[PDB]
């Protein structure tokens, strides 16, 4: 699994591969690891599919109820609910989650919640088995406030390298653009990103 | 540890050693392995010191409540069952105790109950409990008769603990003696093995093995 | 155990503490952890004491024979190669961790060997449980081009770092200086900062205190 | 019963004539991966106390919230919240110590090594340690993990016994600390070059220096080291 | 489990003024079971004495080995072996079994016939030589012995005094060890004569 | 897996005089081969002339002392500041410990004070509460080194009247506070020489009808 | 385990050895003689692992007999026992060690004295007034520690055993099916055919 | 293990139970009665884990006695045994199960017939002509399989036991110190005080 | 440990960090992982120090003897001796070795010999714990036949990222240039490569 979230000038973009596995078998090659917990607060799932789905499904429920009572929740708040669940249940979960959201006052924010249950706000974040192979690449290519075009490229390149080296990653590259303009889903096929 | 109690024509004899060991380390040579439940009840200790010493003290409390409640001294059988049933509640938890509940009541006469943390409860005339038990049994079994002068029985008991203290690495220190009659128990001193051995050796001609 | 090695402008010096242990008990309060392989090649050892001694004498013996055979002064690289290949042959089962130094026709040298057979080379080294305490000192005071005295201070200071901060180290400080031109000088108990205070009382017993069962003379003459 | 995941390394500290100093690098490791770099492991509670934490970072973040909550709580119905009845280092410690022990006693520890540094209301210097087992102790110098093995030996050379505290100035002390941090950067494979340092002086108050860096390192001799024994080039 | 804790027993040596002393208990048991109270653990070859604690079978074996070796040594060297030399022989003999050692705790005591200097040394099970100038302890009650010695001991004691001191160290240490005791014996060694005494101690 | 227990070393000692008693302990606290502190008090005055020390695992040791001190505080509340006799304290400590029989306070505790007759008293407990009154007792890391000594010098064991053919044991006279402090110091300086977890300092608390008094002596720091 | 007892009286050594041979759930024999004569005045009793027991005894026997023929002489009991210890001592560090314990009772026609040697599978040798292998010790060692004298007669000795065997039939958990007794003295080795009621 | 035997003859049930009580290395008692009377015509013998054994027996006893007082009637042997099985069956899935095996011998005053029930700690109940718990079976089941008749007299039955007890003293490894015999019939329960030579 | 070997226009360059560890302790910070087995055949060592040293020491011996009898050995031959040792003793070795050599007819060659004992000839190779973090970076920056300057840069950048993420790597970066011109040792300190 290869998942990342990059904050740029107009907001934030989430990216992921689409491969789910059980051993060496690809249980699903068109998986959607970019999950929606609110209008403009999404997450990237890595680790247990069962665990991350269950967690996401619950956060979504919490934010919906939160909205009913106190209006729109911040991206920070969403990261807080995830964290609360991942920390308090660290002994029975295997979920590496990235929370990305766009808000009118903060542009886009990115919170990475690793295996332990700690939270880390960052300019961008990478995770999943594939991420290890692109630590160098991403550190040498990320720039703050890139344009939507530059960001989509940075992600398409990073994930193609992750998909290239990590067997647990593959399929198509999926992206979700979160800006004031709305929500945009992007999809890139092998033939396109492989020869980058 | 070595503890023995036996019934004979003159009542009951109770003898114990006084050594405490933590592994092969000798923690103490002055431990009281006999708990005085009351003027007519005695309890011996074998196994874990804390376990015996604690629960047997607790037993004394339970006996005292019984007497206040029923206006009468508790029977040896009942005292031993209080301990037996308590210990059974903890079966499997790790308690370690080989115990002897000895007493004299008008209704029961001289009585001895063996109670261990296994949940085993037995009435008998002779019982040797502890790592030195076999040694004590060796001496005791082959010199025991129902007709022993309260003074001869006392010595047989003392001598049996002596045997154990000698052969058993975990037994030693001194010997504590008790005699039990319907009038109650009578303490017959603490005999340090340091002096007792040589005395017995010289006077009896036994332990002829050891170099003197 | 704390053992170190420090190079100086014209030689090399090695030092060590003198505590030997078995569990939390001090076996020897003043053993020597400095071993002579050849006159000008000494080795400081940590780990299994019997092993540091045996492997050290074995290579030393072979170095002696080699020296007589080749009619040349022993070289540190030889002690180093013979030791490491031996330790390696034994898959680390010989618990020896050594700092080998000395001077020979090619100059002054400082190396270290690990039980499994790997070797290092540098200007300052430390091994043993006090390893970290000593290294902190060295990392804080070593500089290139040190004088014989500077080096001895530094080495001696590093060992103390061990003696005081490491429970596995203690007692005295043993040093050995190997200067490119002169004879090697072994300084047994160079420092003795741990003398036992005068006991509060004498326990000399009044004669006759001990009870004796029997007596006799033993014949040692044949 | 757990096992740490994201972790912080050493936390070193010592006390000088007027206050105490404490420092810790800004790394949050993930095994051998030096994953996170802007991790502050020095938590100021009020401005007479600074809590340095090492170990599991998720647990650290948790202990951080506990501390902020303690500050909020102490303020409730407390007209002397920033006077006679403000939090003292000793209170913050005793609390943390209590929590730490209860947690290990329930077989679910907060996987951390903690050092509380500060100045008591009466000017006294406070410095005590507590870890995931609930163990505690004080000394003129204190360090967790790797720093206990390398930093202490150094720091103790400055303040070896009680009578050395009054003879040590903030300059001398801060120097020892900064040098220890360098040494740790040399030999701890889980250390970072960036770190924070804080001073708690009974006169100057709380000075919290962020974004420091190990400077003046000796690496030149590395060029003269070739091979591992017999190699010449 | 621990082979050196099957039979039990202790040995201890001490240096006095122009004299050396070495003592041992007499117990040989099997775990808790006491079996023999006549198991001396001190031996000698010429004027060199050797005490051995540990697994009984090895104690016996080593004695028979050192007798063999010291005898041949005398036949070839045409002189009795000295303390220092013997210590080396003991050390190399043990290390020769580095990866399958005898479970023993050897102690050497004697006076160099040529220098008249007192000598004592201890060894771990693979030969590590500990040559002390004051005392050497060995056996299942070595901790106790260290405590006794470190306090009771003082330099240059006269034979008659050294005897009190070594006997008290041994006696009180053994009384705190379930595996030691059952009688002790003490050797006081001087250039000219060697005296052997059996101590009176608890038999429990 | 998680191990809820640790070992901080330490060694304590308790000796009873005719009208006084003492409880001593080194001031070194450790973890493996590192020293946590060269001075971390281990023997405490709990009031009513009771001194106590629960040696072993510090977390547990502190918890126990704390719990006992609190027990004393309530004893006063419930019985009009009535003094808690030493024997009563002992029975109470037993219940505190046995209360955790199945998840023990990994400590060996000793307390000292005066009995109801003004005589010196020492009580020692095992991890789960087994206890007994004694004249002296060492507990902790070097207990195995100190006890034999105390058996000899305090209760005159294995000592006979010279010339009595070893038939008359040396009588049980009784040590003065001065003679006791000497044995204490020698016990620790001796322990300090052979046990790597003993050193840095010795703190002694002396109990008399006039209260609790402290004395402190340094011990080798290696 | 099996009962292996030995007691050295005035002018002889007496060996008693349980007769039962049990395998798991069934007692297969009640007349087993756990002994081997090494020489006319040297007898050895044994107990231990199923196969090694006899294999070792017969092996020792063969050697002692061979030495006798070659030297036309009978090795002293001490010498025989020393040989046996060496053999077990080697065994303990071999690939597959003999799990055998033995008692050696012999009459030294030279010193004209009876001797008893106890030796375990580790090569531990000790000479005693009386000895035993296995659990038997735990009962008898204090019986004899009590009722034992150096100058006892062979008759007194046999009575002392009767005392021991009784205690063993009383407190030992297993039914060892009684013992077979044998006496070694100046005249050699003989069996007390009447002990099943002596 | 302990010897627990039961044989149902013509008009009675006979229960034999070893008297020894051994703990590790020592036999602590040779007169232990491993039985409890549940009602005037129902007897239960037991063997198993040290504590559970009696705790369970006395527990069952208390209940059967309580039922008797409350109903002023004595439950049939079949009913008593069914109650006991239910109790053990529950135990087998409890936190700490009773490790006890039992034989229930009773005389059904209504049907006027003797009955023998075998029940293990798992709650396995079977009615048989004769039964046994532990190893005893391995010897006796074929002895009785051979010499057994439905119409045998109480006297013949006791002889059949004597046959069994002998075989057990011959082949069993342990010394169970003989048995205590008891007969349950139309007149109740009585003990055969003279079997130590009957 | 971070080690790599890159073949370029004029020959080949070997690079490595200088950190040796035992747990979290840096046993040596100035380690030389670039070992000489012949005039222009060197290797990069990763894994066990004891094992790789013993192996290298032996190969050196074999090539020296080979030279005495049949003149200069090829780079291929050197890789062959290493492989023979690593494969035949795979059960008792933990050595990941890279063999790089310069010869007048083949320019520079690079053979990577991974844990199994297999051999792989390549344009360039990376290995050691640090290598995982630069798979993407190196795949996106290596070009065949770069100039000595470009190559030294490529290596300095790659290894700085390796040293950055992998705790087992650090110290100085060492390089060895093998060309027709001879042998050149390069050394780069933290201050220089850290801020790249
Ligand atoms: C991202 C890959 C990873 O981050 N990690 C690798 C582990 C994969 C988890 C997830 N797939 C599954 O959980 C599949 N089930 C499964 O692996 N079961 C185990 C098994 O080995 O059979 C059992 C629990 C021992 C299945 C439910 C799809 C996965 O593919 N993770 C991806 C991404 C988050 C979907
Ligand atoms: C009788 C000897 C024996 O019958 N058995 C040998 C075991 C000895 C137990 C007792 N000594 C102790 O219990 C010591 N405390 C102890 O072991 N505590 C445990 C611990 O691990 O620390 C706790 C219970 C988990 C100590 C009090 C000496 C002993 O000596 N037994 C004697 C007799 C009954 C005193
Ligand atoms: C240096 C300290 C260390 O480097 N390491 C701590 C371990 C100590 C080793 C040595 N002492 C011994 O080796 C003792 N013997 C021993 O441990 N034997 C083993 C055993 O488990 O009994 C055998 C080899 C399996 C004893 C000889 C003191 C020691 O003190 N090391 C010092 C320094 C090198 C003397
Ligand atoms: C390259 C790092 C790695 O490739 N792999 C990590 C393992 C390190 C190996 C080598 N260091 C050592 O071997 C050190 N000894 C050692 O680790 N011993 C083990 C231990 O955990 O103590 C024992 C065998 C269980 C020491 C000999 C330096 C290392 O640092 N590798 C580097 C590079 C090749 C030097």
């Amino acid at each position: 699994t290869s998942i990342m979230a990059v904050t740029f000038k107009d907001g934030v973009i989430l990216g992921a591969d689409s491969r789910t596995t059980t051993g060496a078998y690809i249980a699903n090659r068109v998986t959607d690891k970019l999950t929606r917990v609110h209008d403009k607060i999404w997450c990237c799932r890595s680790g247990s599919a069962a665990d991350t789905q269950a967690i996401a499904d619950i956060v979504q429920y919490h934010l919906e109820l939160y909205t009913s009572q106190y209006g729109t929740p911040s991206t920070e708040t969403a990261a807080s609910v995830f964290k609360e669940l991942c920390y308090e249940n660290k002994d029975n979960l295997t979920a590496g989650i990235i929370v990305a959201g766009y808000d009118d006052k903060n542009k886009g924010e990115v919170y990475t919640i690793p295996l332990g249950g700690s939270v880390h706000k960052l300019p961008y974040a990478i995770a999943g088995s594939g991420s290890t192979f692109i630590y160098g690449y991403c550190d040498k290519n990320f720039r703050e406030n890139m344009s939507k075009e530059e960001t989509v490229d940075f992600i398409k390149h990073s994930l193609s390298q992750a998909i290239k080296w990590d067997g647990s990653s593959g399929g198509v590259i999926r992206m979700v653009v979160l800006t004031a303009a709305g929500v945009e889903r992007l999809i890139f096929y092998p033939d396109e990103y492989e020869q980058l | 540890t070595t503890t023995l109690a036996f019934r004979f024509q003159g009542g009951i004899i109770v003898a114990v050693d006084s050594r405490a060991t933590a592994g092969n380390w000798v923690a103490s040579q002055t431990v009281k392995k006999v708990i005085e439940i009351n003027p007519f009840l005695l309890g011996t200790m074998a196994g874990g010191a804390a376990d015996c010493q604690f629960w047997e003290t607790w037993l004394g409390s339970q006996c005292r409540l019984h007497e206040l409640r029923e206006k009468e001294r508790i029977s040896v059988a009942a005292a031993s069952k209080i301990l037996s049933n308590l210990v059974y509640q903890y079966k499997g938890a790790g308690l370690s105790m080989g115990t002897m509940i000895c007493g004299y009541t008008r209704k029961e006469g001289p009585t001895i109950y063996y109670v261990d943390s296994d949940g085993t409860r037995l009435k008998g005339d002779i019982f040797c409990v502890g790592s030195g038990q076999t040694f004590a049994y060796g001496v005791l079994d082959s010199n025991y008769k129902w007709d022993l002068s309260v003074e001869d029985a006392l010595y047989l008991g003392k001598r049996s603990i002596l045997a154990a203290a000698h052969r058993d690495a975990y037994s030693g220190g001194s010997v504590n003696l008790y005699h039990v009659t319907e009038d109650g128990w009578i303490y017959h001193g603490n005999h340090d093995v340091g002096e007792l051995f040589w005395k017995v050796k010289e006077e009896e001609g036994s332990f002829n093995n050891v170099i003197g | 155990t704390t053992i170190v090695g420090v190079k100086f402008n014209n030689g090399v010096v090695i030092a060590a503490d003198t505590r030997s242990t078995q569990g939390p008990i001090v076996a020897d309060k003043n053993c020597a952890k400095l071993h002579r392989i050849s006159p000008k090649i000494w080795c400081a050892g940590a780990g299994t004491a019997a092993d540091t001694e045996a492997v050290t004498q074995l290579i030393g013996s072979n170095i002696e024979l080699h020296s007589l055979y080749t009619s040349r002064e022993p070289r540190v690289v030889s002690a180093l190669q013979m030791l490491k290949q031996h330790l390696f042959k034994y898959q680390g089962h010989i618990g020896a961790y050594l700092i080998v130094a000395g001077v020979d026709p090619t100059g002054s040298h400082l190396f270290s060997i690990h039980a499994h057979g790997s070797t290092d080379v540098g200007y300052y080294l430390s091994l043993g449980s006090g390893s970290l305490a000593a290294m902190a000192v060295l990392e804080s005071h070593w500089k290139q081009d040190l004088t014989k005295e500077e080096a001895i201070k530094l080495a001696s200071d590093a060992i103390q770092a061990g003696i005081w901060n490491d429970l596995g180290s203690g007692s005295n400080v043993d040093v050995c200086v190997m200067e490119i031109g002169k004879d090697a000088e072994y300084l047994r108990n160079y420092l003795t900062p741990n003398v036992r205070e005068e006991k509060q009382k004498s326990y000399k017993f009044p004669r006759g205190t001990t009870a004796v069962l029997k007596e006799s003379i033993v014949n040692i003459c044949d | 019963t757990q096992q740490p995941i994201v972790t912080g390394t050493s936390v070193i500290s010592m006390k000088y004539d007027n206050g105490v100093i404490i420092a810790a690098d800004n790394l949050g490791s993930y095994g051998s991966l030096l994953r996170f770099n802007g991790v502050e492991r020095l938590i100021p509670v009020g401005d007479n106390t600074v809590v340095g934490i090492s170990g599991d970072i998720s647990d650290m973040q948790h202990i951080e919230r506990l501390l902020k909550d303690l500050v909020t709580e102490n303020a409730y119905d407390n007209p002397l919240a920033d006077a006679e009845e403000a939090l003292e280092p000793s209170y913050i410690f005793e609390y943390l110590a209590t929590v730490m022990y209860q947690r290990r006693s329930k077989m679910n520890p907060l996987w951390n090594a903690i050092i509380v540094a500060g100045v008591q209301s009466n000017g006294d210097q406070f410095l005590r340690y507590v870890n995931l087992l609930g163990v505690t102790y004080s000394s003129p110098t204190l360090a967790t993990g790797f720093g206990a093995h390398m930093a202490n030996p150094l720091l103790r050379k400055v303040v070896d016994r009680e009578s050395d505290i009054p003879k040590t100035t903030v300059q001398v002390a801060e120097e020892a600390i900064v040098n220890a941090m360098r040494v740790l950067y040399y030999r701890d494979a889980r250390s970072s070059r960036n770190f924070s340092l804080a001073i708690i002086d009974k006169n100057t108050g709380l000075t919290f220096k962020k974004n420091l860096q190990v400077e003046n390192m000796k690496w030149d001799f590395a060029k003269d080291i070739k091979g591992y024994g017999t190699q010449k080039i | 489990s621990d082979p050196s804790s099957i039979n039990g027993g202790i040995v201890v040596a001490m240096t006095g003024k122009d004299c050396v002393a070495i003592a041992c208990d007499l117990r040989l048991g099997s775990q808790s079971l006491g079996v023999s109270n006549k198991f001396e653990k001190i031996f000698h070859y010429g004027h060199v004495f050797l005490g051995i604690t540990g697994l009984a079978t090895d104690v016996t074996t080593l004695n028979e080995m050192f007798r063999y070796k010291t005898n041949l040594y005398k036949l070839k060297e045409e002189r009795a072996i000295e303390p220092e030399t013997f210590t080396q022989l003991v050390s190399s003999s043990l290390y020769e079994r580095r990866f399958g050692p005898y479970f023993v705790g050897p102690v050497v005591a004697g006076i160099n016939s040529k220098s008249g200097k007192p000598f004592i040394a201890g060894f771990d099970l693979i030969g590590c030589i500990d040559e002390a100038k004051d005392f050497i302890v060995s056996g299942t009650a070595s901790d106790q012995l260290f405590g006794m010695c470190e306090s009771l001991y003082e330099p240059n004691l006269e034979p008659e005094d050294l005897f009190e001191t070594i006997s008290q160290a041994l006696l009180n240490a053994a009384d705190r060890d379930a595996l030691s005791g059952w009688g002790a014996v003490v050797y006081i060694i001087k250039k000219d004569e060697v005296v052997k005494r059996y101590l009176k101690m608890r038999q429990d | 897996q998680f191990n809820p227990y640790g070992d901080n070393g330490g060694t304590i000692l308790g000796i009873a005089g005719e009208d006084f008693a003492v409880l001593a302990g080194d001031t070194r606290n450790i973890t493996d081969y590192s020293i946590n502190s060269r001075y971390e008090p281990k023997v405490f005055d709990c009031g009513d002339n009771i001194v106590m020390s629960a040696n072993g695992f510090a977390a547990d040791g502190d918890a126990l002392v704390k719990r006992f001190k609190n027990s004393v505080k309530w004893y006063h509340f419930d019985h009009n500041d009535k003094k808690l006799s030493i024997n009563s304290a002992a029975r109470n400590i037993q219940h505190l410990l046995y209360g955790k029989r199945f998840f023990p306070y990994y400590v060996h505790t000793i307390i000292a004070g005066l009995d109801e007759d003004g005589k010196g008293a020492v009580y020692s407990f095992d991890p789960v509460g087994s206890y007994e009154r004694e004249q002296c007792r060492a507990g902790g890391a070097a207990a195995s080194l100190i006890m034999p000594f105390l058996d000899n010098q305090v209760n005159f064991k294995n000592q006979y009247e010279p010339g009595t053919n070893g038939k008359v044991k040396k009588p049980l006279k009784y040590l003065s506070v001065e003679e006791v402090i000497k044995l204490v110091r020698d016990s620790f300086t001796s322990a300090t020489e052979r046990h790597i977890q003993v050193g840095d300092g010795l703190e002694i608390l002396i109990v008399t009808k006039d209260g609790v008094r402290k004395e402190f002596y340094e011990l080798k720091r290696d | 385990m099996d009962i292996i007892l030995g007691i050295r009286v005035q002018d002889s050594v007496i060996l008693a050895s349980s007769k039962a041979v049990t395998r798991g759930i069934s007692v297969l024999k009640d007349s087993d003689d756990k002994t081997r004569q090494l020489s006319p005045h040297t007898l050895m009793s044994f107990a231990g692992e199923a196969g090694d027991t006899v294999q070792f005894a017969e092996y020792i026997q063969a050697n002692i007999q061979l030495y006798s023929i070659r030297e036309d002489y009978e090795l002293s009991p001490q010498a025989v026992s020393s040989f046996v210890r060496q053999e077990l001592a080697k065994s303990i560090r071999s690939r597959r060690p003999y799990q055998v314990n033995v008692l050696i009772g012999g009459y030294d026609k030279k010193k004209n004295k009876p001797e008893l040697y106890q030796i375990d599978y580790l090569g531990t040798k000790v000479e005693l007034p009386y000895g035993a292998h296995g659990y038997s010790g735990f009962y008898t060692f204090s019986l004899l520690d009590h009722h034992y004298r150096p100058d006892m007669t062979t008759e007194e000795g046999l009575d002392l055993l009767k005392l021991c065997v009784q205690e063993l039939e009383k407190r030992m958990p297993m039914d060892f099916k009684g013992v077979i007794v044998k006496i070694v003295d100046k005249d050699g080795i003989r069996q007390v055919d009447d002990f099943q009621a002596q």
